[PDB]
RNA sequence: AGGUAAAUAAUCUAAAGGGAAACAGCCCAGAUUAAGAUAUAAAGUUCCUAAUAAAUAAUAAGUGAAAUAAAUAUUAAAAU
RNA sequence: AAUAUUUAAAAUCAAAUAUAUAUAUAUUUGUUAAUAGAUAAUAUACGGAUCUUAAUAAUAAGAAUUAUUUA
RNA sequence: AGAGUAGAUAUUGUAAGCUAUGUUUGCCACCUUCGACUCAACAUUUCCUCUUGGUUGUAAAAGCUAAGAAGGGUU
RNA sequence: AAGCUAAGUUGAUAAUAAAUAAAUAUUGAAUACAUAUUAAAUAUGAAGUUGUUUUAAUAAGAUAAUUAAUCUGAUAAUUUU
């Protein structure tokens, strides 16, 4: 009845011993990490306008981050995925735009075809929100601090003056044909090569930018927007993550 | 501490110790007599 | 000293064994030379080869260089020699007044058994 | 050797046992080694406490006169001989602790230099010239008590642990030479400098 | 004449277990022993032009022997190319990061011949800090060895 | 001084081969053409890399492991 | 145990070889170690890996360092 | 040696001794551009910042001297 | 006016934690004393180290769909985030 198999004595008679835990494991990394105790929500940077404090009279530039159909699609767990995170989805998209596979995924998770999806990593299993629920601006409290991730404005192929604040050469006094140049780019033969990471002209902007400890000036569920003190990376209609500030409480 | 190659005990109250692969001379009476071998 | 003559200051075990073997070979050669002379002298007197080989009283060599080589005070055998004189020459300009024999040029051919009494 | 040869006296209330460990560990030096197998215990009135010890060492319990001896398999082995004098001394200290108890008096010296039991004995608050509050938690086994504010007493079964704790307490402010001023553990002295 | 026949078994990649808890060799000597196996020098059919070396599964690698004070002294180096980026890690640190198996692998890599097959040979080495491993089922075994092993242990292994 | 000036010997010069990591001059040894069984030289024999097993001591410093760094200091060890 | 030198086979003793030979004479050989001192600029740099062993327990490892040797 | 109110070794340290460095001025002869601007990379023999030993010459405060330390900074 | 900009605006100098350096201790022999250990045990300790934080790269893993009247991409057009 049983299948034919041979087993080595060396592997059978080996005394059982558990492996020690390693730093470059997922679970150790998770333990190390500095993470927020609560989920976040995806937003769109609609624009920017003044916020007048009515008690003091102080004016503050505030960016208006709109919150539309923001929904916990699913979430990830340490036993399956190696970490705790809430996959949030923002907005509504047409059928036409969304891939068949993506549409099927959304149907399975029981949400509308979504405009932008993103994870929000958390410390514990307690931080996970039940899936399918709708996240509104009232999630955040007025006066609380939040970290803000988004892709910055694209600046194109930039020079070393704009990239790195290089002083450049003089305007007059003989200076020929190199007024905005980086000057020397190395050393005569000891290196015999431009060493890695030498600040040179290149593409700038259109990279991710976390902005830490920004104050939530105002929250209102009526207009579907979170007011946030100061600037946020990227153009108008750019997607903006928002989670509680790890540094500030 | 007088960090030096030569490390002799000065007074009777000085005592030599061998720690961390270095000869230390501590002293119970005079604190100036503290020495270390390199 | 920009050119690198990477010669170690001391010999390996295998080098030392080879040196010892070489020393032993020169002693053997000397022994053979004396033995053959003795045999020849026995033959001249009127013995057979076998009889000469058997002989109790072996004849010592009359020529000077051979006689000197036979003497251990002048030319010692490998078994007689000190550990130091097998592997270290006398070099007056070196510190310790000593230098590895392997540093001598053509040390594999050139013989040097006897060092000075206190150097 | 001269220490380890000295026999240990025991009173009927105290029992010095010995037995093998559950999982013996081996200390590996450069050339020599040292396998910790046995585990001596000193049970008594005030408490009980143990010493993990090498295989080469073993006791010799005598019924007559309450003596016990300690010996190693090779006294001419240097490491073993060194261990022998240590272990005997350790078990003597344990005996002393379980029967009598080890003590460590700290006297505070200075204007407004004093100790206080803050967490019902579980945290010795120490005020010794600092804006920030200073102190540390008492370990298990250690019992602290304060007859005066400026004179604290630490008490325990382990001579090692109590005196370590005392040293830690002192470390906040050791005695200064100019004014005999700080925290003095037991009979501690300091040569006071001339004022000038 | 000697070469003519069925050569498939000669060039067969066997799988060699080594329970490091049982093995009494030090790290470097063990690594050297492994290297030969990985190359295929042990087998007489070997030729330098052909990779014909076996798999080596190392297990219970946490109990590997290292002499002296090498565990807290011996430094493993690394360098990207950009100056001021020399990464020097002590053996214990490396172990903490990855394991004792990583350490063994490095030794084995250094032992191996420096050419296009080296990487392949290194890959064939399968090291494990503890006991449990997927290749348990594929170590070379014989029917005559089966009496030594108890009945239910074999079944448990098969299940695993 | 990898300096300079000559004395003696060798090699290079004009010398390929093995060793010395790599190497004009050091250690072996001189390519007429092959063959590859046997003796080998200097140098080697854990792996990279052709080839190894022992004995008695010492070191614990990775000292050292083919390019030996000094006076002096400390700690031992023998002998008187 | 303490004090103070020396680190030696010249003397001395022991061992071995050669001449008359159970002895004498002559010759040859045998007398410390570790650490610190220690040190610059592209990058660790014994050529590299790596090398100092461990009972339970292996048909099995235990310098791959230094010194004197053997097969 | 000698200064240091006294005490060579807190701090100082003649002349002579033993080394390291390859930062100066030379020597050799294998080998036939100073400064400014710009951007700097590396070292540590550390000037500042952090930790610490000594300081009859650390009462305090400023110091002096020494050990660790090249993360950040150094008109 | 938009845009772009700094003279402008907003934020950050990335914790907690772990093991350490010099240095400071505990018990304690070897060595009747002494000795923080170049012994066994037990503790403190730095703008440094490990990390943490941030960016870029990579893609283990995960959800879903699976020869298609509208599967997934590309070529094409109108464009700019
Ligand atoms: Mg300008
Ligand atoms: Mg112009
Ligand atoms: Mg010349
Ligand atoms: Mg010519
Ligand atoms: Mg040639
Ligand atoms: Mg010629
Ligand atoms: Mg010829
Ligand atoms: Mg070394
Ligand atoms: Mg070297
Ligand atoms: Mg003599
Ligand atoms: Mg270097
Ligand atoms: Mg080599
Ligand atoms: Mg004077
Ligand atoms: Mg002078
Ligand atoms: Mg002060
Ligand atoms: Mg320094
Ligand atoms: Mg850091
Ligand atoms: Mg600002
Ligand atoms: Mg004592
Ligand atoms: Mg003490
Ligand atoms: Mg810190
Ligand atoms: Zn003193």
């Amino acid at each position: 009845s049983t299948r034919p198999f041979l087993v080595a004595p060396s592997i059978a008679n080996s005394i059982t011993t558990e492996a020690p835990a390693i730093n470059h494991s997922p679970e150790l990394a998770n333990a190390r990490k500095w993470l927020p105790k609560r989920c976040g929500l995806i937003t769109r940077k609609k624009g920017m306008m003044p916020y007048f404090d009515k008690s003091t009279g102080e004016r503050s530039a505030a960016t208006i981050l709109e919150v539309n159909n923001v929904e916990v699609i699913m979430h990830r767990t340490s036993e399956v995925n190696g970490y705790f995170a809430c996959q949030v989805g923002y907005g509504s998209r047409h059928l036409s735009k969304v891939s068949r596979q993506m549409l099927g995924h959304f149907a399975s998770k029981v949400v509308n075809p979504k405009e932008h999806v993103a994870e929000f990593r958390v410390k514990d299993e307690k931080g996970l929100i039940p899936p399918g629920t709708l996240l509104k601006p009232s999630f955040f409290k007025e006066g609380q601090y939040v970290d803000v991730r988004s892709v910055s404005k694209g600046k194109g192929f930039t020079g070393v003056m704009k990239r790195y604040g290089f002083k450049g050469l003089r305007a007059s006094h003989g200076t020929s044909i190199m007024h905005r140049h980086g000057g020397s780019y190395g050393q005569n033969q000891d290196p015999g090569r431009v060493l890695p990471g030498r600040k040179m002209p290149g593409h700038m902007g259109n990279e991710h930018v976390t902005i830490q400890n920004v104050k939530v000036l105002k929250v209102d569920d009526e207009n579907n927007v979170i007011w946030v003190k100061g600037s946020v990376a990227g153009p108008k209609n750019s997607f903006v993550k928002i989670q509680d500030a790890i540094k500030k409480t | 501490f007088k960090v030096r190659t030569s490390v002799k005990k000065f007074c009777s109250d000085c005592y030599l110790v061998r720690r961390k692969g270095r000869v230390y001379i501590y002293c119970k009476s005079n604190k100036k007599h503290k020495q270390r071998q390199g | 000293g920009g050119l690198l003559w990477k010669i170690p200051w001391r010999m390996s075990t295998h080098q030392k064994t080879r040196q010892r073997e070489r020393l032993r070979n020169v002693d053997q050669v000397i022994k053979q030379l004396t033995l053959g002379l003795h045999v020849q002298r026995c033959q001249d007197k009127g013995l057979t080869y076998q009889e000469a080989m058997e002989s109790k009283k072996k004849y010592k060599p009359r020529s000077k260089s051979l006689r000197l080589l036979n003497k251990p005070s002048v030319f010692p055998k490998e078994n007689q020699m000190s550990s130091k004189d097998k592997y270290w020459t006398f070099d007056k300009k070196a510190v310790g007044y000593r230098k590895g024999i392997h540093k001598v040029p053509k040390w594999t051919k050139i013989s040097i058994r006897k060092a000075p009494k206190f150097f | 050797s001269q220490v380890g040869s000295l026999p240990l006296y025991i009173s009927p209330e105290v029992q010095v046992s010995i037995n093998a460990l559950s999982m013996p560990r081996i200390i590996r030096k450069g050339r020599t080694s040292m396998n910790i197998s046995q585990n001596i215990t000193v049970k008594g009135p005030k408490g009980e406490l143990s010493v993990e010890v090498p295989d080469f060492l073993h006791l010799d319990k005598d019924e007559k006169h309450g003596k016990i001896n300690v010996t190693v398999q090779n006294s001419e082995d240097k490491h073993q001989r060194s261990m022998w004098g240590t272990v005997r001394s350790l078990i003597n200290n344990h005996i002393i602790g379980v029967t009598e108890g080890h003590l460590a008096v700290l006297r505070f010296v200075g204007t407004g230099y004093r100790a206080q039991l803050e967490n019902d004995g579980k945290f010795v608050n120490v005020k010794v010239g600092a804006s920030i509050k200073q102190g540390l938690d008492v370990p298990e086994g250690i019992v602290v008590k304060t007859p005066a504010p400026t004179s604290l007493i630490i008490e325990g079964c382990n001579k090692q642990q109590v005196l370590l704790f005392a040293a830690k307490l002192r470390k906040f402010h050791p005695p200064e030479p100019y004014k005999g001023k700080g925290i003095y553990v037991n009979d501690e002295t300091i040569k006071l400098k001339d004022k000038k | 004449s000697q070469k003519i026949g069925h050569s498939g078994l000669a060039f067969a990649r066997l799988w060699h277990h080594v329970d490091v808890a049982r093995d009494k060799r030090t790290l470097g000597r063990l690594a050297s022993a492994i290297a030969i196996t990985l190359i295929g020098r042990h087998k007489p059919v070997y030729h330098p032009s052909q990779d014909c070396g076996d798999y080596v599964v190392v297990t219970n690698c946490q109990k590997i022997r290292v002499t002296g004070k090498k565990f807290e002294q011996k430094t493993y180096w690394s360098h990207s190319g950009r100056p001021g980026q020399l990464k020097l890690q002590t053996m214990n640190k490396v172990v903490a990061d990855k394991g004792f198996g990583e350490i063994l692998k490095k030794a084995v890599s250094g032992m191996l011949p420096k050419n296009k097959l080296r990487k392949q040979r290194l890959d064939r080495l399968k090291v494990f800090d503890g006991s449990e491993n997927p290749y348990k089922q594929n170590i070379t075994a014989f029917a005559h060895e089966q009496s030594s092993i108890p009945e239910p242990l074999k079944e448990s292994i098969f299940n695993q």
